[PDB]
């Protein structure tokens, strides 16, 4: 079986940079029988290159493929912000046909701090016995961010979950939600609800807070 | 204008059977090599089944004897009839038109198959009302549904700019939750009505929730 090893596993570069993706085969791949696919998040793969170097119809010219034998290369001459994706190679010189494990390309941009928003639980949810408080960190870069919850200045642990968006295709930022889940009874025993955000685009951590009932 | 349109996925009990379909346009299924490829959550592409133009069929070891790939010349459709399903079969399943026995040159959009003995449950939808504590941000909390996915639109698809629908998180209950947020001009709140439309196909649930300031 021809095993295809892709490298690097992850690659982060800014628009306009050249990106070079490698696919190395455990054995020779006959006749340049190697294809490359792009898979953007949530979408089907699309064919980029076949026969190692032939650009598929409709594919932008910045994508090109080269190589032979045991080493194949997908190049993006000048990255564009919509190029974040996982890129897969696939060989058809031998049976079984096999895919590489993929290279994830992430798009770098200049540092952007989050705007922070906080949403109390709705009266409709409180009627049913649970209370969700949501902290939104909107449109920031890089991805890494710390969110801490305080209830009457008491640090919370174990009762929050975070979710992060895929990169924005236009401006390359992320957004993040942190949801604090409390029983109704617990929510009503306390007054001040606060989300504290640490991010490298901020000079100092930012706290966003509200008082229950206001 | 080749197209491949998939349907048939969703929730199925372990041990059950399920049939996927792929309706083709622009080419003749009967005269072409076609395949099913699946992708488990967070993993790479795994070929499952192929049918040659001449009718030969081949299967991955993990599905041989319990999956059948077939075609209906009359309806220009490809099928995958699955049996003895197990949790390891949970994946997005893609149909693809192959170029001969070589590479995958057109892909269907994918259909999620979730193999689980848990019952379907549609979501509750709560407002994240805009206040001064949220340019203004507002959203919808979509809580406690099973299985994935839900789809969220705003104002029936009229509002796209600035929307962030977060990936769902598995709560310890075993049910999913996510939020969908949008940033709108602060001036608008008084005038513009904002409605999130939440569709959950597995439960045949459609919820429209008006989000207005408190």
């Amino acid at each position: 079986e021809i095993v295809l090893t892709q490298s690097p596993g992850t690659l982060s570069l800014s628009p306009g940079e050249r990106a070079t993706l490698s696919c190395r085969a455990s054995q020779s791949v006959s006749s340049s029988y190697l294809a490359w696919y792009q898979q953007k998040p949530g979408q089907a793969p699309r064919l980029l290159i076949y026969g190692a170097s032939s650009r598929a119809t409709g594919i932008p010219d910045r994508f090109s493929g080269s190589g032979s034998g045991t080493d194949f290369t997908l190049t993006i001459s000048r990255l564009e912000p919509e190029d974040f994706a996982v890129y897969y190679c696939q060989q058809y010189g031998s049976s079984p046909r096999t895919f590489g494990q993929g290279t994830k390309v992430e798009i770098k941009r200049t540092v952007a701090a989050p705007s922070v928003f906080i949403f109390p639980p709705s009266d409709e949810q409180l009627k049913s016995g649970t209370a969700s408080v949501v902290c939104l960190l909107n449109n920031f870069y890089p991805r890494e961010a710390k969110v801490q919850w305080k209830v009457d200045n008491a640090l919370q642990s174990g009762n929050s979950q975070e979710s992060v968006t895929e990169q924005d295709s236009k401006d390359s930022t992320y957004s993040l939600s942190s949801t604090l889940t409390l029983s109704k009874a617990d929510y009503e025993k306390h007054k001040v609800y606060a989300c504290e955000v640490t991010h490298q685009g901020l000079s100092s951590p930012v706290t966003k807070s509200f008082n229950r009932g206001e | 204008q080749v197209q491949l349109v998939e349907s048939g996925g969703g929730l199925i009990q372990p041990g059950g059977s399920l049939r996927l379909s792929c309706a083709a346009s622009g080419f003749i299924v009967s005269s072409n090599y076609m395949s099913w490829v699946r992708q488990a959550p967070g993993k790479g592409l795994e070929w499952v089944s192929v049918i040659y133009s001449g009718g030969s069929t081949f299967y991955a070891d993990s599905v041989k004897g319990r999956f059948t790939i077939s075609r209906d010349n009359s309806k220009n459709t490809l099928y995958l009839q699955m049996n003895s399903l197990r949790a390891e079969d949970t994946a997005v399943y893609y149909c693809a038109r192959d170029y001969g026995d070589y590479y995958f040159d057109y892909w269907g959009q994918g259909t999620l198959v979730t193999v689980s003995s848990a019952s379907t449950k549609g979501p509750s939808v709560f407002p994240l009302a805009p206040s001064s504590k949220s340019t203004a941000a507002l959203g919808c909390l979509v809580k406690d549904y099973f299985p994935e996915p839900v789809t969220v639109s705003w104002n029936s698809g009229a509002l796209t700019s600035g929307v962030h629908t977060f990936p769902a998180v598995l709560q310890s209950s075993g049910l999913y939750s996510l939020s969908s947020v949008v940033t709108v001009p602060s001036s608008s709140l008084g005038t513009q009505t904002y409605i999130c439309n939440v569709n959950h196909k597995p439960s045949n649930t459609k919820v429209d929730k008006r989000v207005e300031p408190k």
